[PDB]
RNA sequence: GGUCAAGAUAGUAAGGGUCCACGGUGGAUGCCCUGGCGCUGGAGCCGAUGAAGGACGCGAUUACCUGCGAAAAGCCCCGACGAGCUGGAGAUACGCUUUGACUCGGGGAUGUCCGAAUGGGGAAACCCACCUCGUAAGAGGUAUCCGCAAGGAUGGGAACUCAGGGAACUGAAACAUCUCAGUACCUGAAGGAGAAGAAAGAGAAUUCGAUUCCGUUAGUAGCGGCGAGCGAACCCGGAU
RNA sequence: AAAGGUGAAAAGAACCCCGGGAGGGGAGUGAAAGAGAACCUGAAACCGUGGACUUACAAGCAGUCAUGGCACCUUAUGCGUGUUAUGGCGUGCCUAUUGAAGCAUGAGCCGGCGACUUAGACCUGACGUGCGAGCUUAAGUUGAAAAACGGAGGCGGAGC
RNA sequence: GUAGGGGAGCGUUCAGUCCGCGGAGAAGCCAUACCGGAAGGAGUGGUGGAGCCGACUGAAGUGCGGAUGCCGGCAUGAGUAACGAUAAAAGAAGUGAGAAUCUUCUUCGCCGUAAGGACAAGGGUUCCUGGGGAAGGGUCGUCCGCCCAGGGAAAGUCGG
C-alpha cells in the first residue's frame, strides 16, 4: 500500500531545491534536496543525519566502524521556500517564456 | 515520578547477575533435575558440581552458569568470591513436533520439548 | 485386554508421585595436587594424579 | 451485522471463578467445575442459613442443661420452673448467664425450684 | 534447683495443599488494513492474421513472481509529464536521463515450441519429411468441409438464451397414475444478448390489433388415485 | 490447507562480556528495546521459581455452616481479606426417565466457532398509529445528499 | 414447582442523534473487601499505546458446559513402552569446542546361487570435490542418501 499512492506518486518539490522543515524534531532547519524519491515520497536533506552502524563486514575494513550520514524524510515534512518571507511556503503555478512552466508564492518565484 | 512514560525515559531496567538460555533443545523436566542441585549454592560450588552430573542438561546449565557470572563480574562489578546461585529455573520453549508412524496405519505425534535455562547470580554476605 | 487408566491423574498426585526423583549431588573431594576436585576412588581429571600420576595432562 | 462474543464469555466465567477461590484442585481453576461445585454450593449455603438457626439454639440448650444440673435441678423442670415463675428469658441469654455469671444462674435455680414447689 | 515418676503439649516436611508475588507457554481479546462480500450501475465476446491455456527460454547475479519472446523485465513513431530512473526484490556492481529518460495514453515491428494444430507422426510442448525462392543463413507453403472464385467454417467463453435427450431421492405420512420436474445432468448451436414477432389470433364488446417483460386479474376459472397437490387466461394499468 | 502487525522513521543494535554456536548481559539508537527482528495488545488451559499460612492416626461429590489459630491492612481496623484447625451438615453436572450419586448417556482441559431464522406484498389474532363509511395503492414515472406522482387493482359495503 | 403461557428487564455488535472523554494516555487485558432485586454496574491501582464511554432510538450473524459437537493450544498416562531381526565386537591412533558412534591401523565376527557383481522398470543429482550441522538420522555425531557451492555424464558401430 505504497507511501506515493497518497500524493499521485508526486513530489512536490525538485530535487536541488532548498527545502525548509515544516513538522518534527528538526523544525525549521533548512537544505538542499540531496535526494528526492516520488513513489516513496522520501526525500534527503542536510540536516536529519544519523549515526549509522557498519557492523562485522571486512569491507568496509575487518573491524566495525560508526559514521554519521543524513536519515531520508517523509515529502510531507519539505516545503519550497522564499527568499522574501524566507518561511514555509506553498506554490503557485506560472508561465514564463517560452514555455516554461514555473513557481511563485504570494510574490513570485523560486 | 509523574508518568508512566518519564519512568520509562530515567530509569531503564537492569538484570543484575542474571543470564538466560533460550530455545535449549531438551526437556524441561529433565533439565531441572540437575537445576536443582545447583539452586542455593555458592557458584564455585555449582562449577563443580556440573562437571561431576552425568547428565546431558549438566553441560548447557553449565554455560548459563558462565555466562550469569561474566555478568555480574563485568557488567555489574560483583564480587566473585561471595557470588551464589541466588535463584535458578526452567521453563518451557516452543516445542518441536514431529509426526512418527505406528503399527497399521496409526501415527503419532513426538513432542520434542525445548528449554529456557534461567540462572541468576548475587552476591552474599551473611551480614 | 489393554488396560488404560481410568481418570486422569491430578497434578497433585503425579507430583506425589514424583517425590523421589531428586538426584543425589556427588560428594566431591578436592585433589592434594593439582587443586580442582575430584571423585573418591577415581583420578583427578584436572591434573591426573592418583598418588604419582597416572593419566596424561 | 454480526457480533462475535467478544468479551462477555470471560466476563461470566472470571465471576464464577473468582467466587470460586481456595476451591480444591481443578474445582477453583477450571471454569465448569467451579460452576458446577458452586450449583451445589447453592443447595449448602440456603439450608444451612436455616440450619445454623436450628444449630445455636441447640448449642445454648446443652449449656443450660449442664448449668441446671450443677445446682441438682434437670434443663426441663428448670425451663418449667422459670415459665412458672414467668421469668421470661431467651435461651441464648439464660446460656449466657448460665455460663458468664454464676451467682445469678444460681438465683434464676433457686426461683424456679421456688416456682416448683 | 537435682533424680525418679505421672500427664499434657511443641517444632522439624520427603512431598502435597490453598492464597500472593514474579515468569514461561499459548494466541483469546482490543485496535488496525494490504483481502474479501453483497447491491447498483457500467461494459460484453476471442480465434487459421493462430485464441483461451501452456512449455521452454530472456537478467551482471535469477530459484519464485511479474513482463517479454532468439528484435526476448523489452524494439519503432505519435501524444502526454518534466526529473528522475535501473520490475515485486528491499541486494552489490554496470550505467541511462532536460537532444526529454522513467511512468501514463495510442498505434505499429518482432512474437521460439505446444495447444482448434492444420505437412506426416506423436505418450501436448517432441521426432521425421516434401515443395518454391535463396548464395547459404533463412523465408514461405504443404489439414479437413462449403464454394468457380473471393471468402467462410473447426476451437474457447462463469452465468444468461434457445434446441435434441432427459433422472431419482422426495411428497403422496406405505405405493403404481401423480408429485418432485421438464428441475438436475448430458449433448448441440449462438450472441453480446437470445428467444419471440407482423394474427387461418385473442376473444364476446359485431371489442382489441406483432412479440417479449413488469404489475394485476388470482390461488379466481379450471386440473386431480377430485387424494397429495397442480394452476391459467381475458380485461385493466405500465416498460418499449 | 494455515497463513497477518518492530518502529513515526531502520536510525535493524558499531563495540565489550560468557558460549563452538544458540542464547543472552551491557553499551549505543529510540519517546518507549516495559518496540530487537521467534518484534502490537498478550486472556485461559497448561509448566515452573519465591513467599505466607499449612499438612506424616487418616475414610473424602471436596462443598457449606459455626468457632478457634496464625497472618495481613490502597473500595481495609470490621460487616473484614488470606489462610487454616476442629465440630455439624452434605449422594457431581447434563440428558433420558415411573424413578439418577447411580456400576445408565455425553464429557481430558481451557479458548474461540457453534442451533427457532429469512421470505411472500399469503393467512389469522394481540398491541399501536393514520385516516374513517370509507381505507389503500402495485408495477412504474420523475426526482434523488430527499420524496412526490401513479386508482390499475385490492379490502369494507347483503345475504340466501 | 417440570413441560407450557404470560410480565418487567440485564448485556453484546452495528446504526442515527445528543453528550462527551482521550498521549498529563483510549479500547482490550489484570487485582480488588464498593453498588444494584438479578442479568449486571462503578471507584482506585497495574498493564497497554490509539482510539472510546454514557443517553435515547433503530436493526441483528446477539449471550453456551454439554451435541462420542468444529478448529486450536496444552495436560494425563510418564520420564513409563519403545529405540525396528540375537551377524558381535575389542584396542590403539587421529581429529575435534565436544567422540561408545567420524577417520586410520590391527584384529575379531556375519553373508558368500549372496548379504557379491551386472542390466531393466522406477527414482532424479541422490554421483565426485570442498565445506556445513538448525532440522531430518529412532542415541550421539565432528558423520550422512541431510544443507550450501562448484564440478561430473561425450557414440557412424551398444539401446531407441
Ligand atoms: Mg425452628
Ligand atoms: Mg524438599
Ligand atoms: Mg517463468
Ligand atoms: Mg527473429
Ligand atoms: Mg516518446
Ligand atoms: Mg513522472
Ligand atoms: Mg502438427
Ligand atoms: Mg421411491
Ligand atoms: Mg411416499
Ligand atoms: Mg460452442
Ligand atoms: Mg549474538
Ligand atoms: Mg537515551
Ligand atoms: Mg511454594
Ligand atoms: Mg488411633
Ligand atoms: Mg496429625
Ligand atoms: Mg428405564
Ligand atoms: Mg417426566
Ligand atoms: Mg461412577
Ligand atoms: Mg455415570
Ligand atoms: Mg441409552
Ligand atoms: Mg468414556
Ligand atoms: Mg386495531
Ligand atoms: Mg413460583
Ligand atoms: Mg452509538
Ligand atoms: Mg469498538
Ligand atoms: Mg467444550
Ligand atoms: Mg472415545
Ligand atoms: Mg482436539
Ligand atoms: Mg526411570
Ligand atoms: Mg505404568
Ligand atoms: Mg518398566
Ligand atoms: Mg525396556
Ligand atoms: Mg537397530
Ligand atoms: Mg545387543
Ligand atoms: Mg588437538
Ligand atoms: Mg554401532
Ligand atoms: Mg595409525
Ligand atoms: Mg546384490
Ligand atoms: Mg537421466
Ligand atoms: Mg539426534
Ligand atoms: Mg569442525
Ligand atoms: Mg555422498
Ligand atoms: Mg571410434
Amino acid at each position: 500500500p505504497s507511501a506515493g499512492s497518497h500524493h499521485n506518486d508526486k513530489l512536490h518539490f525538485k530535487k536541488g531545491d532548498t527545502v525548509i522543515v515544516l513538522s518534527g524534531k528538526h523544525k525549521g532547519q533548512t537544505g538542499k534536496v540531496l535526494l528526492a524519491l516520488p513513489r516513496d515520497q522520501k526525500v534527503v536533506v542536510e540536516g536529519v543525519n544519523v549515526i549509522t552502524k557498519n557492523v562485522k563486514p571486512s569491507m568496509t575494513n575487518p573491524q566495525g566502524g560508526q559514521e554519521q550520514r543524513e536519515l531520508a524524510l517523509h515529502a510531507s515534512k519539505v516545503a519550497l521556500v522564499d527568499p522574501e518571507t524566507g518561511k514555509a511556503t506553498r506554490v503557485r503555478k506560472q508561465i514564463v517564456d517560452g514555455k516554461k512552466v514555473r513557481v511563485a508564492v504570494a510574490s513570485g518565484k523560486t | 515520578f509523574r508518568n508512566k512514560k518519564q519512568r520509562k525515559q530515567q530509569v531503564k531496567l537492569r538484570k543484575p547477575g542474571f543470564a538466560v538460555a533460550k530455545y535449549v533443545r531438551m526437556s524441561p523436566r529433565k533439565v531441572r533435575l540437575v537445576v536443582d542441585v545447583i539452586r542455593g549454592k555458592s557458584v564455585q560450588d555449582a562449577e563443580d558440581l556440573l562437571r561431576f552430573i552425568p547428565r546431558s542438561a549438566s553441560e548447557p546449565v553449565a554455560k548459563v552458569l558462565n555466562s550469569a557470572k561474566a555478568n555480574a563480574l563485568h557488567n555489574d562489578e560483583m564480587l566473585e568470591d561471595r557470588l551464589f546461585v541466588k535463584e535458578a529455573y526452567v521453563d518451557a520453549g516452543p516445542t518441536l513436533k514431529r509426526l512418527i508412524p505406528r503399527a497399521r496405519g496409526s501415527a503419532n505425534i513426538i513432542k520434542k520439548r525445548t528449554s529456557h535455562i534461567t540462572i541468576i547470580v548475587a552476591e552474599k554476605g551473611n551480614k | 485386554k489393554h488396560p488404560v487408566p481410568k481418570k486422569k491423574t491430578s497434578k497433585s498426585k503425579r507430583d506425589m508421585r514424583r517425590s523421589h526423583h531428586a538426584l543425589t549431588a556427588p560428594n566431591l573431594t578436592e585433589c592434594p595436587q593439582c587443586h580442582g576436585k575430584k571423585l573418591s576412588h577415581h583420578i583427578c581429571p584436572n591434573c591426573g594424579y592418583y598418588d604419582g600420576r597416572q593419566v596424561l595432562a | 451485522p454480526r457480533a462475535k462474543t467478544g468479551i462477555v464469555r470471560r466476563r461470566r466465567h472470571k465471576k464464577v471463578l473468582k467466587r470460586a477461590k481456595g476451591f480444591w484442585g481443578s474445582r477453583s481453576k477450571q471454569y465448569r467445575n467451579a460452576f458446577q461445585t458452586l450449583l451445589n454450593a447453592a443447595t449448602y449455603e440456603y439450608r444451612d442459613r436455616r440450619n445454623k438457626k436450628r444449630d445455636f439454639r441447640r448449642l445454648w440448650i446443652q449449656r443450660i442443661n449442664a448449668g441446671a444440673r450443677l445446682h441438682g435441678m434437670n434443663y426441663s423442670t428448670f425451663i418449667n420452673g422459670l415459665k412458672r415463675a414467668n421469668i421470661d428469658l431467651n435461651r441464648k441469654v439464660l446460656a449466657d448467664i448460665a455460663a458468664r455469671e454464676p451467682e445469678a444462674f444460681k438465683a434464676l435455680v433457686d426461683a424456679s425450684r421456688n416456682a416448683r414447689q
